[PDB]
Formats: C-alpha cells, sequence, structure tokens
DNA sequence: CCATGGAGTCATTTTATCTTGTGTCACTTACAGAAAAAGTATTACTAATATATGTTGAAAA
C-alpha cells in the first residue's frame, strides 16, 4: 500500500527508490511483536487461532 | 476547598494511617469525608481528517526517531493551523511536515530540516517554503534557534570510533563555542559548520576520518565545508594556538566575518536606495496580445509559459508589464520621474499601433530600497529580542526577516549590515521604517550616526507630478525612438510567421478545444 | 500542562500540583539505593528501592 | 344402510437448543469514492543581498 500513494500520481519520472519509507512503515515488525511478546496475547489471523 | 462546619478551618489533613482514610482539619477534630469513594478500573469531516493527521503524523514521527511525546506536541499544533484554513490546499507533506518540525523545535532537540525532507524526494525548500508561511499565517515565539551544539551529539553517534568521541566533543564543544564567540557562525546553515567542527576536533584527536565520512551525516557539501573550515584557518590566533593546551584562550581578538571583508574587496547620514518601484496602470480596453505581439521592439509572447507579452526599453531601463484585460505592472523604474514617464511611453506603441487605451489607475505596488550601515550586526540575539517583530532562519537564506507594521515593511538584514527594504508604497515609509529600526541597530553593535533630517528631498507626489498625469499627454513625451521602436510590417509577416510557426502546436489544442466545445452538445 | 497549549505563554507555565507517593507500610524500613535514569525516548526516569 | 376413502385432529418421538458448574486474597496491564469548494503552486518580472552547489576549469605546484 504505501509503495502505492507514490504510484498513484505520475510526478515526473517516479523512482527515488521508495525504500527510505520503510523505516518510516517499520517497527509494526518491532513494538507490534514487544507488545506481544510482552503482554502475551498472540494475535494469529493466518491461522485464524488467538 | 470547603470549610470545617465548625471551627471553621481553612486547612485539611487526609488521615492514611490506620486505613480509615480521614479527612480532618488540625483545629477542628471535625471529619469531612469519611468513607472516601474512590474509584476503580464516530463519522464526522474533520474528526476523520484529524484521525489521518494522526496516522500521516505517527508514521513520519518514530521515523525520525523522535519522542512519542513530541508528536502528540504537534498532532495539537496541526489541529490549531486548521482553524486559519492554511492547511486546506498545500501539499500535505509540506504541511504535517513543519507542524511536526516547529515542535521538535521549540523542545530544543536535534532534527533538522534538510534531514527532515529526505523522507520525501522533495526539495528542501518546497518544505522550507510552506514552513516560513505558516510562521506568517500563525503568530509564533522566538525560542527555536538552534546551535551546532545540539546537533554535535547526534552528529556525534554514527561517527563509529570508540570513547574517544565523547572527549573529541568537549574538544569539540568548546571549539564550535568560541567559533560562535569569534564572529564567524552567523548567516550559516548550522549543519555545516557544526561539521566542520567536528572535522577539527576529530582531527585534533589525531584520526583519519575522510570529508565524505562527515558529510553523509552533516548532509552538507564537501567544498561547503572545506570553505567553512580555510575560513577558519586564518582566524584570530588560529596559527599561535593550533597546538595542544587545547584552547585555554577565550580571547577573541578581532571580528571580521566575510560578510563585510568583501565590502572591503572592491574598496542616519547615510541614506537608504531606491532600487525599483513597482506601480499599476489600466488602459481601460481589452486588446489582442496577439496583434500587439506583431509590431515591438521589446516583446515576447508565449501563454503557453505566460499568458502576456513581455515590454521593456533600454532606457530608461524598465520593464513594466501588459496584461490582456489592459491592464499592467510598472517594474524596472528606480524613481517616479521614470515611471510615469515610461508608463505613458509604453502606452504609445499602442496608442501608435493598437487601441485607445488611456492612462488610468497609475498607483506604485511596491517600491523597492536598499543600503548598508557598513558595521556588522549580531542576528541571534536582535530576533531573540525582537522577533516578534523579527524572523531568523539560518536554514532558508542568510539574514533575518523583521516585520513592521508601523509603518507596514518588511526589513531584510544581514551580517555586513548591508540591509534591503521593500514591501512600502511610500519613499516616506522608507526613511520612516529604516530611521526608527536605526536605533535597534545603534543597540546591537560589537566593539553614519546623525539622522539630520528625517525627510530632505521632496516627495514622492512631487516626482509623481514633474511627469504629466493628463492620460491623453503622450506624443509629447513620446521619446522619439518609439516611433523607431515599431518594426516593420514584414518584420511582423515574417516574425509572426516564427511565433505561429512554433505556436501551431499550442494554438492547435487551443482551436482543437475549441473544436470540443461543439463537442459539448453532442 | 495537561490542557491545551497555545501560541501564548507570558510568563507562566509555573504553578505545580505536587503529588508525593507516600510509603505506607506497616514497619519502618530504608532507603538503599536510588537510579536517576532516562529511558529510550528521552524522559526522565526514576527508580528507588527499599 | 352400510363398508369404503380421505382427511382432520390429536397423542408421541426426535430431532434442535441454553443455563449452569466449591469458596478468599493479591497483583496484574460504521468504506470508498465522487463532486464541489478553497485555496494554492507556477507561471514572469527587478532587485537589491549572502550562502550552498556544482563543475569546471582554469590556474598554479
Ligand atoms: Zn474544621
Amino acid at each position: 500500500l504505501s509503495i502505492d500513494k507514490v504510484l498513484k500520481k505520475p510526478n515526473r519520472a517516479m523512482e527515488y527508490d521508495a525504500l527510505l519509507s520503510i523505516n518510516v512503515h517499520s517497527n509494526n515488525i518491532t513494538s507490534g511483536l514487544n507488545r506481544a511478546i510482552s503482554t502475551g496475547n498472540w494475535s494469529l489471523k493466518r491461522f485464524k487461532m488467538e | 476547598m470547603p470549610v470545617c462546619k465548625n471551627c471553621h478551618g481553612t486547612e485539611f489533613e487526609r488521615d492514611l494511617s490506620n486505613a480509615n482514610n480521614d479527612l480532618v482539619c488540625k483545629a477542628c477534630g471535625v471529619v469531612s469525608e469519611d468513607n472516601p469513594i474512590v474509584s476503580e478500573v464516530a463519522l464526522e469531516s474533520r474528526e476523520a481528517t484529524l484521525n489521518n493527521a494522526r496516522r500521516k503524523l505517527r508514521a513520519v514521527s518514530y521515523a525520525l526517531h523522535i519522542p512519542e511525546y513530541i508528536t502528540d506536541a504537534a498532532f495539537q499544533w496541526y489541529k490549531l493551523a486548521l482553524a486559519n484554513n492554511f492547511v486546506q490546499g498545500r501539499r500535505s507533506q509540506n504541511v504535517i511536515a513543519s507542524c511536526l518540525y516547529v515542535a521538535c523545535r521549540k523542545e530544543k532537540t536535534h532534527h533538522m530540516l534538510i534531514d527532515f525532507s529526505s523522507r520525501l524526494q522533495v526539495s528542501v525548500y518546497s518544505i522550507g517554503a510552506t514552513f516560513l508561511k505558516m510562521v506568517k499565517k500563525l503568530h509564533i515565539t522566538e525560542l527555536p534557534l538552534a546551535d551546532p551544539s545540539l546537533f554535535i551529539q547526534h552528529f556525534a553517534e554514527k561517527l563509529d570510533l570508540a570513547d574517544k568521541k565523547i572527549k573529541v566533543v568537549k574538544d569539540a564543544v568548546k571549539l564550535a563555542q568560541r567559533m560562535s564567540k569569534d564572529w564567524m557562525f552567523e548567516g550559516r546553515r548550522p549543519a555545516g559548520i557544526a561539521g566542520a567542527c567536528i572535522l577539527l576536533a576529530c582531527r585534533m584527536n589525531n584520526l583519519r576520518r575522510t570529508h565524505t565520512e562527515i558529510v553523509a551525516v552533516s548532509h552538507v557539501a564537501e567544498e561547503t565545508l572545506q570553505q567553512r573550515l580555510n575560513e577558519f584557518k586564518n582566524t584570530k590566533a588560529a596559527k599561535l594556538s593550533v597546538q595542544k593546551f587545547r584552547e585555554n584562550d577565550v580571547e577573541d581578538g578581532e571580528a571580521r566575518p566575510p560578510s563585510f571583508v568583501k565590502n572591503r574587496k572592491k574598496e542616519s547620514g547615510i541614506v537608504p536606495t531606491l532600487q525599483n518601484i513597482v506601480a499599476t496602470v489600466t488602459l481601460g480596453c481589452r486588446l489582442d496580445l496577439k496583434t500587439v505581439a506583431l509590431h515591438a521592439r521589446n516583446a515576447e509572447y508565449n501563454p503557453k509559459r505566460f499568458a502576456a507579452v513581455i515590454m521593456r526599453i533600454r532606457e530608461p531601463k524598465t520593464t513594466a508589464l501588459i496584461f490582456a484585460s489592459g491592464k499592467m505592472v510598472v517594474t524596472g523604474a528606480k524613481s517616479e520621474d521614470d515611471s510615469k514617464l515610461a508608463s505613458r511611453k509604453y502606452a504609445r506603441i499602442i496608442q501608435k499601433i493598437g487601441f485607445a487605451a488611456k492612462f488610468t489607475d497609475f498607483k506604485i505596488q511596491n517600491i523597492v530600497g536598499s543600503c548598508d550601515v557598513k558595521f556588522p550586526i549580531r542576528l541571534e540575539g536582535l530576533a531573540f529580542s525582537h522577533g516578534t517583530f523579527s524572523s531568523y532562519e539560518p536554514e532558508l537564506f542568510p539574514g533575518l526577516i523583521y516585520r513592521m507594521v508601523k509603518p507596514k515593511i518588511v526589513l531584510l538584514i544581514f551580517v555586513s549590515g548591508k540591509i534591503v527594504l521593500t514591501g512600502a508604497k511610500q519613499r516616506e515609509e522608507i526613511y520612516q521604517a529604516f530611521e526608527a529600526i536605526y536605533p535597534v541597530l545603534s543597540e546591537f553593535r560589537k566593539m553614519s550616526g546623525s539622522p539630520r533630517n528625517l525627510h530632505l528631498l521632496p516627495t514622492t507626489d512631487t516626482y509623481l507630478s514633474k511627469v504629466s498625469d493628463d492620460p491623453d499627454n503622450l506624443e509629447d513625451v513620446d521619446d522619439e525612438e518609439l516611433n523607431a521602436h515599431l518594426l516593420n510590417e514584414e518584420a511582423s509577416k515574417l516574425k509572426e510567421r516564427i511565433w505561429i510557426g512554433l505556436n501551431a502546436d499550442f494554438l492547435l489544442e487551443q482551436e482543437s478545444k475549441r473544436l470540443k466545445q461543439e463537442a459539448d452538445i453532442a | 500542562s495537561a490542557d491545551a497549549p497555545n501560541p501564548n505563554n507570558v510568563n507562566v507555565q509555573t504553578q505545580y500540583r505536587e503529588a508525593p507517593v507516600i510509603y505506607r507500610g506497616p514497619e519502618p524500613s530504608h532507603i538503599d539505593q536510588v537510579m536517576m535514569s532516562v529511558s529510550d525516548n528521552d524522559q526522565a526516569l526514576i527508580k528507588v528501592l527499599l
């Protein structure tokens, strides 16, 4: 999704790596993991079992 | 807050000892609260946009490693700037950007606008522009003046190396401090001089770290870096003290920033000067910019580029302007004797070639002026004092922005003391503002004098009267060179042949959509 | 502080509600090691042990 | 005028369902997109300033 809001609007030639947004987009992997291991409620939608 | 119903006591102690939790006053003994009851355990256009602002806010928030704190600090600023509707039509990033920015500025932390953009492809101007605009549409304090003494911390973090850098830190700090004191700090992009200090103290601690390796975190130019460096090499007691002992020498010596040193390179009682004056004139009739573009010496017309025609002259070296509606702007006028003079003259092509086009609604839209006090100025405390009426941004532009409402003029300021002044419709207002603020200039100095009379030269309307105000006096003031500024018919034939030659694609889609007008009903 | 700040302060951030935490216990005790530090988000952190 | 056929009502199971399940501390941590409106960024002008920036290149060692 966050790769697309660059690519909706053809602003000049769009490349500019689109990468450095990943830090913007991170800690869903970290903080989401901390909060998990501290609280101990594991939300798994992939197996639909929590 | 209540009172003893007996002793009329004004002060209470809760008593937590015996697990009654009484509430009683020293002079009464009567309780007040026994039994201390104590607790335990959608769709709107504006509110939704506030939630979105939260999301784009959090997103950019930790990315720069900023406090969870400062974000909800700045989110409020966004809510505020929404009230004046400054945030409506401008690219959302540039808004959430500065709105997040000024916050961590006020807290005096390390974050930087140049650093702040690279989250985007954008230019550290557009963001800077929007930023400085929301400074106008709100009213903001002086506090956010950053120094390198803050940035050298975080810049030191990514330098790798070892514990020695902390030593280097103090080695750098007192360095930069003296550099601020030695007077060649002002009016420069802070992150650069910070990196310069780091390169120095690092070399002072005898390590090898390349310039590239420095600017990676410093986000400045190599050339800039060593330029500010070599600017440091020749400074006071630079040679003599550059050895050990670090610096126990706090002695400033002299102070000579390159600002007025270049004033020596080409080398009150000094009057501000008139650079240009902007005005307007209405011709009262609409013409064809294409048709007028046919015969002129000074003309260019490309609605694909700009919808109007260029008009200029060699003397008195004026441009002014022309519109399609038959109005115009006046530029290139150093005085009023030149302006209404030229303002009438540009109508001589028209009334010679084009429509009736009389001379109407002549008023100065702005006047430009500049001068120099010939001594240095300390801005860092200037705005820190007068930033109610002033603003100083090291990053964007070197000098200081001053806002005077009385009279209403913006005063552009520099280190050398050269002062450019405009945003005035009146020549007297210039000497008014310059006069009144000059005591602030004499107030801030480091170690002419007499204003004489406040008004010396004749007024503006005198020089406006020195030119005929009657819209029908033209041929009399016709330079006779404009009689020669008409090109012949053939020059318009082949010259227009070139114009349309290149413009048949622009007028192509123009008239093509003019056909789509028929396609509308279809 | 918890209220909504504005770009207006003439002087005071001042007025404080002091809410000291008290040691409510059945027996006298001693304070030995008292730590001052700051977490990753840069906010003062005080931890004392009795 | 009577045995028959057909249906109408009326017990009777067996399936689908829901309320419970010893007590007390002591901590614990509304979808998305569409259109309308508002406003703005260029898009030229001087015109002073003073850094940055790049390049380059020229000039010197
Ligand atoms: Zn009482």
